[PDB]
This record gives C-alpha cells, structure tokens and sequence, in this order.
RNA sequence: GUAACGGGGCUAAACCAUGCACCGAAGCUGCGGCAGCGACGCUUAUGCGUUGUUGGGUAGGGGAGCGUUCUGUAAGCCUGCGAAGGUGUGCUGUGAGGCAUGCUGGAGGUAUCAGAAGUGCGAAUGCUGACAUAAGUAACGAUAAAGCGGGUGAAAAGCCC
RNA sequence: CCCGGCGAGGGGAGUGAAAAAGAACCUGAAACCGUGUACGUACAAGCAGUGGGAGCACGCUUAGGCGUGUGACUGCGUACC
C-alpha cells in the first residue's frame, strides 16, 4: 500500500508547537528551530530544579549572617554554637523573620562568641 | 505568630492562616495534622534552642486535600554525542491548612 | 557583500522608522479660492492675496 | 452602514503601500481622503480611488453622510507575482519579480 | 524511468548538490527507494498441521454448541423466495451453508440476505469456517467434512 | 464470527527491532553500522 | 516546599550620606560596594539586588598606607594613539579629589547586567561640585 | 585596553607557622514518587510482603509498542439525531500516543488483535511546488538629449500634436 | 444600487440549506505581508532559553507566595545534525 504520510505529523507538530509558544521568533513557527528551542529549554529546566536550590542557599546564609554580625560573633561561630547548644539539623533556611529585623537569635548569637573565637 | 516545622526532609516555613504543601500522607481530607516537630516560635525575633525540635508548643493544622500532581516532563539530552531521551513525574501530595499556633 | 541568516521581520520595522514615506503633511481651510487654499502657496484659480493672477 | 473597498491584482507590493497606508490609519474618512488629494504621487493616487469608493457607497444605497463614518480598517496583503527578465553582466538572466499587492480599505461607524 | 543515456552532471564538483541522474527514485516521480516486491503472498502450511488446525476450529463450534443436523437444508428450485421463506421459518437465517452435493437449486436461491454463503463439505476452507455467526450443514455434509479431514 | 483476530504464541508475533526511522535509533543514524568504512556505508559483501 | 518566596517587593533601600572621617581607601571602598549590593544586611533575592542609595560626599577624607603612592593599578589607554597614560595615587587626590573613591568602587561590579543595576544607584556627581545637603539623609560615619 | 591574585581592593586583608570553624556538587543523605532484577516470607489460574546492590551513556547488540494508508471480524452496528478533516486549551500516560472540549466541518466512520506497507522529514551542496531574504537596498539600456503651448484622455514629472 | 475609463477590484441589495458554497466556487494547514486588541519597550545590551519576578487586564487573588496571558528587571547560562 501508498501512504500519503497521513494525521500523525499533524499531531506531534501540535505537541512541539505548543510548548514552542512564547518563543522569540522562527523558534515559535519554524519546526527546525522549534525543535533546537525545545531541547535547549529542557536542558535548563532539569538543571535549574536543582540549580535554584543552590542558588537560594547563598541568601539563606547571607540573612543570617548580617543579622547575627551586628547582633555579635558572625555566621560560621553561629552555626557551631548551635551545633553545640542543641545539634539540629544546622538550618540556613532558619528563618522568614531573618529578612526583617536583624535582631533575631541573639541570644543563641552572644552563648556561640563564649564558645568560639 | 509564625513558626518553622518539619514534615520528612522537606522543611516547612508557616503563619496562622497558611495554607502549606507536604509530603504523601496516608491521611485523607477530614482529619487533623499536627507538627510537634517544631523547631521554633518566633516573630521578629527568634528564640534560644536547647534541645533539637523542640516539644513546647504544637502548630495544629487539617488535611484540605489528598491528591496527585501534574504531570511536568524532564528531558535528557547531550550534544554532539547523539543522546536523546525523555521521562515522565507526578509525584503525590497533602496540603495542609494552619487553623492555629500556640502562644 | 552577502549575509549569514534570513531576516527577521522586527528587523524591516525597525529599519524604516526613520527611511519611510512622506508627503505634503496636509493643508490649511479656505478664505479666498475657488478651490481648497494650498497652505501659504497660490491657488490655480489665482485668488490667495486678491485677484486672478493664475488662470492656468 | 458598513463598506469594504478593494483593488486586487494592484501594480504596487505591500510594504510599498503601508508607506501611504499609516499617513491616513485612523484619521476619520474626510479628513484622510482630503489630506490624499493634495498628495501628488502615484501611489497616493492608487490607494485614492478605494478610499472615496469605501466612502461613496456608504453616503448612498442604505444610509447618508460622511461625517458619520471612520476608517476601522485599512491593511495590504502580497498577492501573485509577474516574473521579469533583468540586463545584467555576462548574460546573466536573474529573475526580478513584480509583486501585485491585494489592497484592502474599511469604513464602519464608530 | 528513462536516464540511461542522460545526468545533470557531465563533470562537477563547482556548483550545487552532490547527486547527477535523472532517473534517481528520491524525484516525485523517478520511481521509490524502499525496495520492490510482490504483494501476494502464496502460503500453503505442511498438511499434519493445517488438517490439525481445521480439527481446532471444528472443536470450537462444538464447544460454542453450533451444529446442526435438519431435514431439507435446501429446495428444488432456483427461486430464491422457497428456500428463503423455509430457512426463516425454521429460524435458521445468517448461516454457513456446507452443502455435501452442490447445484444451481441452493446457490441462485436464499440470496435475499446479506449474510448467506454457500461452500462444499470436500473442500471447506479454514477461512470460512471460523467466520459466521452459526454453522448449519446437513447430515451428509457433516458425513464428509469428515472424509476431509480424513 | 470473528477471523483474523488471534493473539498467538511469542514466536508468531515477532518483530525483532526496528532502528531505521525516527531521529532516537541506535542503528538508524551514524552511519550503516559503525563510521568510514565499506558496511558503515552502501556496500558490504561483493563475494561469498 | 511551598512557602513565601523572593521578589521585587522585598526590597529596601532610603536614602544615606556617607561622611567617613580619615578611613584609608579600601576599607571606605569594600564597605561602600558591600552596602550597594545590600551585603551588610538582608538580601533574600536571587534577581535583582536590593541595595541603598548611597550619596558619595566626603571625597578628601582619605589617607594612604604602603607604597602604594605611585604602584597601584589606574593605567588606561584607547586605540587612537598608542603607549600606556597613567594616573597615580596623589594624583588621583591633588585633581579632583572624588576620583580615588570612584574607581575603588567601580572595579567590584557583577558582570554586564547588575553591575550597571547597581551603578544607577550610586552617586559622586563630580568632585567639589555638590549639592546633596539639601536633603540632609541619615548621615554614616565610618 | 587596566587585562596572572581573574579583577576591585589589601603594606597586613600578604606571605610563613600552629590549629579551629564554617560554607561548598543530580555526589554523601532524608523525604515523596518510581525502575528492573537477586535473596527470603506468605504461596498464586491472576498476587502481595520484607529486604538488597542498583537506574550518567554513544557505537552496537536484543526485545516490545504507537499511530498512519489499507485490510480482515466490517455479513454487524452509529451517523445531518453532526462522520472525515482543520485548530486553540484542558486532562491523562514513561514516552510514542490517547481522550474530554469550545471554534470550525457537512458526510462518512469503527476498536481491541493479527496481516500487508511507497508508513512519521529536518537535514543527503537532495528532487518539485507555493513563496520569503540582505531592502525599499541596488538598477534608469551607445545622454538619436529637450522646451513650453495646445490635446488625446478617467488622468500628463517624461506621451501625442 | 455605489466608486471608476469605456478599466482593475470590492461592497451593499436580493438568491440558496450553505456564498466563513460566488464562479480559480470541495473543508483547509504552514511559509507569506498587513490590520485589531491585551500587556511590555526612553538608563541599556550575548544561541534569546530557564530560574526568581515588579506590574497590569481578567480570576469572589483559592483571603492562604496563587490561576491565565504578558513582562520591567535580574541570578545563571555557548544551537542541532
């Protein structure tokens, strides 16, 4: 039999077009460079899933160590008096309260400078 | 009043009046979750800490719903090398709904 | 000397904002003529200041 | 009452005639098809001719007046081409193309 | 196609594509590149097994409960509307027909359905026999579609 | 009533592997099988 | 997992006047860039840096440390005519005594983007051309 | 063109000696979701339980599946009481795909499963078609040039008289 | 019935089940040029995508960082065969 190629690149064209929507643009229209556009994107959005983690890391350690530098001893003494005052899972993400008043745990903060130089 | 809780290896950030996402629960919506694996109570200042997830205070909370996520696509793929693949996730949830922090 | 890559059509747009067409960006309303005054320039019928001076 | 006015198979293409087109896109009909008779250029000319035939109608046949009608729409489209053979160097016989562009003018009430 | 004399090359290697016959398959109508055949299939099966699957499909209108023995599975005539009047009466319409002798009289007749089909019992066939909605015979079709499998 | 409409053994329904089309293949692309030779690609066997 | 997440609406800046009062160069320096980013407190924004707007007024109040007097790196040049030009550390002083300040800041600027997101925030406006005690801003002494 | 500490900056913010801290990868790990397969438990036509190294991958090996044109059951059955096709979104599955549904549409369509194939294009300096491009860029055909008055004509910067 | 040469081309009126069947008429994509609306662009810039995202229209914001579409700004980052 002859096969005229049918209603199956109309469907995968609807799949690949759609996720192209929002592209700057031959990367929306063009398949050839949809195609490229889609594969770079899932590339970014695997990486990124993790990749956000470590960079929001960097902030959460960035509010604690302002807040506890004018509250004393800085961050990385901090952490350690906490490691000594009750273990924990040494939280970065500590706090929400961090961000807005630099006066917070302060009291761990003056204990964490007796500890350690 | 705000308060800081774990539910398994997510950790959880929460004020009264929040609605939050966790990890599975085999509990269904209608009945009540509560968190005595909180770590601190604090509002704008947060307390000293002696012992890990401390046993003071509860953050009492409801199942709103039990259900399973979305499905987002996760494509493998490196160049010049001519690899090529793709995979499906889901993953399960509870949402939980904060009716209430101690003092 | 040639190019690498088919124009985009922002690029077209974009290259004509200030290379496009124009005219004689209107005219004023009448007083005198018999047609339409021509703003600050004669009418064929001659009457702009007085009399017809243009016939043809 | 609403008009269309075309001219398909038109000599000029339709980036040629966009040129014109947004001197007169949104100035009300009267106005636009004055300003467009005193403009003396050939294109000018060309678009002329279906911007008073969109209006003419309108004063006519299932209404009156002009004063009462807007230009809601006016947009060119790229029609068929004629091929044409250029003089060039060596006996090069390269192809140039004459683009006919499909014009198209609105008038609506507002 | 015809290029057995002709190529758009006659030397190059300036210019444009890497491809110099006209009678190439990749051209709309040059032909087509994924190989030739025949598109009938003649197949016969060794006979222990095609007699033993005939046995199978025999066994299976016996377990759906499909066999028939009737006196006159047939009239004397041509006439298509004694023969149909007889079978609807005996509520025996949308059949396999095997007859065991074969003539004009059964085979111009009952053909006022679309489902009807007339085979002989020295020759059914395993196509026939699994399709149909019941399997109406008589007893000396039945004696040889026996001898057929024998 | 039915023909045609048998799901048979795991031997009567073979179809090994096929490679050739789609862009994800392992013998499809790069060449016929292996890179810059005879089999690699058109040709492959001139004598027994 | 799900919580309160970073935005342009965390943001806090007000308006500052560093008067410093005898500090050596880069110790002004590296606090006057940390402060612009917002480093010497609360961030929690993975986009776009908070800062503060930061006045530049002080412009002699520095001193020197070392023999960095006439070592330290300000060399330019430009395609138009060859060589290097130069500019020393008094130099940088007895002309314009903004500039030393400046250009200590200058060089600890992120990238393309932020390091011009950050540099619409500072201000000098020329050496000994000032006006901004008009506003009279929270002073800072350091 | 600063431009080997990568740079600012540093004369102690350096280098060296002793030691501690912290941060720092899909690794290490907990959590939720899952893959295939060994060992053992209930113990089966069909399953389920504890536990376990394990799951970066091309060439290449070996298996299975989808839909498309067509067929076979399709001899039946649904249909202007809205069929093929076209298309935006939502759902759903590992993915190919599948389904719900607004717009369009005015007759055709149908699995599951088995069989046939000119069977999914985006590439071969590919073949054909429509038609885009640097661009409103370049061109004004021995400068046997042209003026102005009147006119053909719907109209005259180049035409005819 | 309207504009125009006597033209090119269309509309309106009226026909028909249908003219989103108008004569190249079958339903109808994509390249192809333009219009219309929403929202964005005047301190700004790299495979143009992802991550975070002001804002604005619409959604009782699910009141619970949110939904749709877009996106200042900015972390980070090198197409496919």
């Amino acid at each position: 039999a002859r096969v005229k190629r049918g209603v199956i690149a109309r469907a995968r064209h609807k799949k690949i077009l759609k996720q192209a929507k929002g592209y700057y643009g031959a990367r929306s229209r063009v398949y050839r460079v949809a195609f490229q556009a889609v594969i770079k994107a899932g590339q970014y959005a695997y990486r990124d899933r993790r990749q956000r983690k470590r960079q929001f890391r960097q902030l959460w350690i960035a509010r604690i160590n302002a807040a506890a530098r004018q509250n004393g001893i800085s961050y990385s003494k901090f952490i350690n008096g906490l490691k000594k005052a009750s273990v924990e899972i040494d939280r970065k993400i500590l706090a929400d309260i961090a961000v807005f008043d630099k006066v917070a745990f302060t009291a761990l903060v003056e204990k964490a400078k007796a500890a350690l130089a | 009043m705000y308060a800081v809780f774990q539910s398994g290896g997510k950790q959880h950030r929460v004020s009264e009046g929040q609605t939050v996402r966790l990890e599975k629960l085999d509990i269904a919506t209608g009945e009540t979750v509560e968190f005595a694996e909180v770590l601190m109570i604090a509002n704008g200042e947060e307390v000293k800490i002696g012992v890990p997830f401390v046993d003071g205070g509860v953050i009492k909370a409801e199942v709103v719903a039990h259900g399973r996520g979305e499905k987002v696509k996760i494509v493998k793929f490196r160049r010049r090398k001519h690899y090529r693949k793709q995979q499906g996730h889901r993953q399960w949830f509870t949402d939980v709904k904060i009716t209430g922090i101690s003092a | 000397a040639v190019q690498q890559n088919k124009p985009t059509r922002s690029k077209r747009g974009m290259r004509r904002s200030h290379d496009a067409l124009t005219a004689v960006t209107s005219l004023s309303v009448d007083k005198t003529s018999g047609e339409k005054h021509l703003r600050h320039h004669i009418t064929a019928d001659g009457y702009y200041r007085g009399r017809k001076v243009i016939a043809k | 009452m609403e008009t269309i006015a075309k001219h398909r198979h038109a000599r000029s293409s339709a980036q040629k005639v966009r040129l014109v087109a947004d001197l007169i896109r949104g100035k009300k009909v009267s106005q636009a098809l004055d300003i467009l008779t005193y403009t003396n250029k050939k294109a000018a000319v060309l678009v002329k001719k279906v911007l008073e035939s969109a209006i003419a109608n309108a004063e006519h046949n299932d209404g009156a007046d002009i004063d009462d009608l807007k230009v809601t729409k006016i947009f060119v489209d790229e029609g068929p081409s004629m091929k044409r053979i250029m003089p060039r160097a060596k006996g090069r016989a390269d192809r140039i193309l004459k683009r006919t562009s499909h014009i198209t003018v609105v008038v609506s009430d507002r | 196609v015809t290029g057995s004399g002709k190529k758009p090359w006659r030397q190059k290697g300036t210019g444009r594509a890497r491809s110099g016959s006209i009678k190439s398959p990749i051209w709309r109508s040059g032909g087509v590149t994924f190989a030739a055949r025949p598109q009938d299939h003649s197949q016969k099966v060794n006979k222990k097994m095609y007699r033993g699957a005939l046995k199978s499909i025999l066994s299976e209108l016996v377990r759906q409960d499909r066999l028939i023995v009737v006196e006159k599975f047939s009239v004397e005539a041509p006439k298509t509307k004694l023969l149909a009047q007889k079978l609807k009466d005996m509520a025996l319409e949308d059949v396999l027909i095997i007859t065991g002798e074969l003539d004009e009289n059964l085979f111009l007749a009952a053909r006022n359905l679309h489902k009807v089909d007339v085979r002989d019992a020295t020759g059914i066939d395993p196509v026939s026999l699994i399709a149909f909605d019941k399997v109406v015979m008589t007893a000396d079709a039945v004696k040889q579609v026996e001898e057929m499998l024998a | 009533m039915r023909l045609n409409t048998l799901s048979p053994a795991e031997g009567s329904k073979k179809a090994g592997k096929r490679l050739g089309r789609g862009i994800g293949s392992g013998l499809g692309k790069t060449g016929g099988r292996g890179h810059k030779g005879q089999k690699s690609r058109s040709g492959g066997g001139v004598r027994r | 997992m799900k919580t309160f997440t970073a935005k342009p609406e965390t943001v806090k800046r007000d308006w500052y006047v560093v008067d410093a009062t005898g500090k050596t160069l880069g110790r002004l320096a590296t606090e006057l860039a940390r402060r612009l980013r917002g480093k010497h407190k609360a961030e929690y924004t993975p986009h776009v840096d908070t800062g503060d707007y930061i006045i530049v007024l002080n412009a002699d109040k520095v001193a020197v440390t070392g023999n960095k007097r006439t070592d330290k790196v300000y060399y330019h040049h430009t395609g138009h005519i060859g060589g290097i030009k130069q500019a020393t550390f008094e130099e940088m002083i007895a002309r314009r005594p903004e500039r030393v300040i400046e250009i200590a800041v200058k060089g600890m600027l992120p990238k393309g983007p932020l390091g011009r997101a950050m540099f619409r925030k500072l201000k000098v406006y020329a050496g000994n051309e000032h006006n901004h005690a008009a506003q009279q801003p929270q002073v800072l002494d350091i």
